[PDB]
């Protein structure tokens, strides 16, 4: 839409992805 | 006027209706890629029961912060 939905998208997308990574590389190590 | 569409709530309705599909199918996905059983039996009732009040479960709980902004919203 604007610049408010793309940012709150970006920014829950970045977290969730933040949250997989952290719990991939704990698993992995 | 309808229910649960446009009208109701989320004049834009264009963008948040495939985010939630596609944050759902990463999560559902990422429950059985993380399981070290059914997926569509298990991961979408973990997600429908934390939107509202082993590691699979610790890592789809992330996805409440996404549920709480979007209840927010």
């Amino acid at each position: 839409t604007f610049e408010n939905m793309a940012g709150v998208f970006m920014l829950v997308a970045g977290g969730i992805v933040a949250g997989i990574f952290l719990i991939f590389i704990e698993i992995a190590y | 006027p309808s229910a649960f569409l446009e009208p109701f709530s989320a004049s834009v309705w264009v963008m948040m209706f495939v985010m939630l599909l596609i944050v759902s199918a990463i999560a559902v996905f990422v429950f059985e890629y993380f399981s070290p059983s059914f997926t569509i039996g298990k991961a979408i009732w973990l997600l429908w029961g934390l939107v509202f009040n082993t590691t699979s479960k610790i890592m789809v709980s992330v996805w409440a912060f996404f549920a709480v902004i979007f209840l927010a919203s």
